[PDB]
């Protein structure tokens, strides 16, 4: 009894005579399944000595003069922007890494070099930053090799908003080293863990990634 | 099997609906504190506990590790609150095994 | 039901990821029945591009992934649902 | 709605699908959840190559792009 | 969808149109011609060039209001454009709409987004 | 405000001493 | 005026060999005879099989519910 | 027709093409009215090898290209 439109309203009024929803259990093999798990990423040492780690009233204090240096930058880039400052101006970076190194050791991150990065350059250089401490033969310290740590910071606080998320990953890594050379120091004084507890406070405060929280 | 009930049936019936249906897997979560894993359409994967649902799959969701791999490293991002829009959802598997 | 709880996120800082993989930072001012979301003070990040500035901005519903929200946002408060 | 694809009825057409697909023919109709029948449908191949495949049905959302051959 | 043809001022539900538009899709600046706002589209018609361009309100993933230089409408499309000779020939298209006249900005980012909540969706399966 | 070219290097400084 | 609703009971009434280009592929083509479906075009196919076009061979998948939002395009073969 | 026949799969082993590629074998547990579908002691498949064992599993509509029934 259908012509063109006619088979679907026989069939709006099939599915209507139909339950919708049907629930069929076990019948046939079933049993609880012996699975696949998951390839996961492991969660760091604990760590060693909690006495190394920050009061609250500094970790919040140490935010405050990130937070205040990064809304310092804002206001030097809008001024930039006014002054018709075109970033695409900017000609071609090294990718070179070893031409980097020498770069950062030798000069240091003040503003006049840094707000000439783009989004992009930055992304790449804490990628650089990261490798730098994750196992360069070097017996890596942050609190001795100081380039290392202002510029991490410089970088960390130009950061332009929102991070993507590889920005994350490739942060977190450089949460984990610093939490790893951290667990090295004994008791190897407060202010030799001052570093990396300062790149962990802003991970966990700043960049959010609060499934740290208990390593600072 | 009605087209239009009273208000308090009507919740009734979802609420029966969200324990046989196929969202049973998210009213599991909700209730034991457990974790899901969500195949996420832009590729990654989140674990994570549902606080709430809907009929849709949108969820609110805490303490969410977003994991993925690129050009070849893992990669994860931790979200201690979100919401997730359910056509953004692929497949959602309840008590995935993990380390220890 | 859970776009209401989304309703009651005005003034509220997100980050928003979009289906393209795009980042929205901004403040919402709104979300509409069909999850369309509106915002001012706006960073937008496109996937592997740069930050631009937006003064106020108009989300279609369908092209939202998921919203981070505020870390401090009272969830159990919020989904109360009467 | 009806008075948009209207001017495109019995007219050639240039039709761009996602995935980079592409197809030319003739508009015999539509329907308001815009599905086109396209009559004398030429499938494009990249190969340079192009296939007469009759009339067929295409989904509105798979058109990307839409141009008029006349 | 998208349309490229000579686009002419809609019979009804035009909520907005205004001349000396400059149209920048990507890159490329386009040229300078009138938009019309809608109820079902979004047009603009270049003044030297014969066709113009007709969005579907579907497509546009969002839309706002930017400062390139200036005060301007800020639009993404779900899709790379690709239009012949002008822009085209990287799954989204941006694009910016640049009155002469910015107090224009305002009234056309209110009619964008009075159309834009006009155009809702079912169930949805999107990428 | 506006100068000081250091300050990322003096913020850091100070906040590790 | 052709409705495309009319093709589809053209089809399924002469018990047609369809082919169907997806939404979200390129690479794979779907083919059948429609005996069933609905108003969002969801089709149910008797005698189906995935056609890989790279390498012109064919995977038999017997009947079949196919979900209508894969669909771009419904050719006859 | 497509309600119908879903019915007609509950209970019984299935294989659920997704529109991306993955394919998921395992028992048609239920399905909902928006055609939401839950499959228990579920298999896995990326290009036709099995990728692992998922156990019980919920498949959200619109990812779904095809389903059948196995054997």
């Amino acid at each position: 009894p259908e012509s063109g439109e006619e088979y679907l309203m026989h069939m709006f009024y099939e599915r209507k005579r139909c339950p919708a929803v049907v629930t069929k259990r076990s019948s046939k093999i079933r049993n609880n399944t012996g699975n696949t798990t998951l390839e996961m990423l492991d969660n760091p040492e604990l760590p060693p000595f909690k006495c190394l780690l920050p009061t609250p009233e500094w970790r919040d204090e140490q935010v405050k003069s990130f937070q205040a240096a990064r809304s310092q930058v804002l206001v030097l880039r809008k001024e930039l922007a006014n002054n018709n400052y075109d970033q695409s101006g900017e000609p071609p970076l090294t990718s070179d890494q070893e031409k980097w190194k020498e770069f950062c050791r030798n000069q240091q991150p003040l503003l006049s070099t840094l707000l000439h990065l783009t989004q992009n350059d930055l992304e790449l250089l804490l990628e650089m930053l990261s490798k730098w401490l994750q196992d360069p033969n070097t017996t890596v310290d942050l609190l001795h090799d100081v380039w290392l740590a202002r510029w991490l910071y410089a970088t960390l606080v130009c950061l332009h908003l929102p991070l993507e998320p590889h920005v994350f990953s490739t942060l977190r890594y450089i949460a984990r080293t610093c939490i790893h050379l951290r667990n090295q120091l004994k008791e190897d004084e407060v202010q030799r863990a001052a570093p990396y507890n300062l790149l962990l406070t802003l991970t966990v405060q700043v960049f959010a990634q609060n499934d740290f929280k208990d390593y600072i | 099997p009605k087209s239009e009930m009273t208000p308090e049936e009507l919740q009734k019936r979802e609420e029966e609906e969200f324990n046989t249906g196929p969202l049973s897997v998210l009213t599991q979560s909700v209730k034991n504190n457990t974790q899901v894993l969500i195949n996420c359409r832009n590729n990654k994967k989140l674990l994570g506990r549902v606080k709430a649902f809907d009929r849709h799959c949108n969820m609110v969701l805490e303490n969410v590790k977003e994991m993925w791999t690129e050009v070849p490293v893992n990669k994860d991002r931790y979200i201690s609150k979100m919401f997730l829009r359910g056509d953004s959802v692929i497949v959602v598997l309840r008590n995935p095994l993990i380390a220890g | 039901k859970l776009v209401r709880f989304l309703m009651k996120l005005s003034h509220e800082t997100v980050t928003i990821e979009l289906k393209n993989g795009t980042q929205v930072h901004g403040t919402i001012t709104g979300v509409d029945v069909s999850m369309n979301t509106h915002l001012k003070a706006v960073k937008m990040t496109l996937k592997n591009r740069e930050p631009v500035q937006l003064e106020t901005l108009s989300i279609r519903g369908n092209n939202i992934r998921y919203f981070i929200l505020p870390d401090s946002l009272p969830l159990d408060t919020l989904l109360v649902d009467v | 709605h009806p008075p948009e694809l209207k001017k495109f009825m019995d007219k050639k057409l240039s039709l761009k699908l996602n995935g980079g697909r592409h197809v030319q023919g003739i508009l015999r109709g539509f329907d308001p959840f815009m599905n086109l029948v396209i009559d004398e449908c030429v499938e494009m191949a990249t190969s340079g190559q192009q296939n007469n495949i009759g009339m067929v049905v295409i989904r509105g959302n798979s058109i990307i792009m839409l141009e008029a051959l006349e | 969808m998208v349309l490229i043809m000579h686009v002419s001022p809609p019979e009804h539900g035009l909520l907005y149109t205004a001349n000396n538009i400059k149209l920048k899709l990507g890159d490329k600046v386009v040229g300078e011609g009138t938009v019309y706002i809608a109820q079902n589209t979004l047009s603009w018609q270049p003044t030297e060039l014969a066709e113009g361009i007709s969005i579907e309100w579907k497509q546009v993933s969002l839309h706002g209001i930017s400062s390139n230089p200036r005060k301007c409408i800020y639009f993404m499309l779900d899709h790379k454009v690709e239009w012949n000779g002008v822009y085209g020939d990287g799954e989204v298209t941006e694009c910016w709409l640049m009155p002469e006249d910015i107090h224009t900005v305002d009234t056309m980012y209110s009619a964008m987004t009075t159309c834009q909540a006009l155009h809702p969706d079912s169930a949805n399966s999107d990428s | 405000a506006v100068w000081d070219d250091s300050l990322l290097v003096k913020t850091y400084d100070e906040s590790v001493g | 005026m052709v409705q495309p609703i009319n093709l589809i009971f053209r089809y399924l009434q002469n018990r047609s060999r369809i082919q169907v280009w997806l939404y979200e592929q390129v690479n794979m083509r779907i083919e059948g005879c429609i005996i069933g479906f609905d108003e969002y075009m969801n089709l149910v196919l008797d005698d189906a099989e995935e056609i890989h076009s790279k390498t012109k061979s064919r995977k038999q998948l017997g009947r079949i519910m196919l979900k209508g939002d894969n669909i771009t395009l419904l050719q006859s073969v | 027709n497509p309600k119908p026949f879903l019915n007609g799969l509950t209970g019984k082993p299935v294989m659920v093409k997704l529109k991306w590629g993955m394919e998921y074998k395992g028992y048609l547990v239920s399905v909902d009215g928006y055609m939401n579908m839950q499959l228990a002691n579920t298999e896995e498949y990326i290009d036709g090898a099995l990728s692992g064992h998922l156990g019980e599993v919920l498949i959200r509509c619109n990812n779904v290209l095809y389903i059948r029934g196995v054997e």
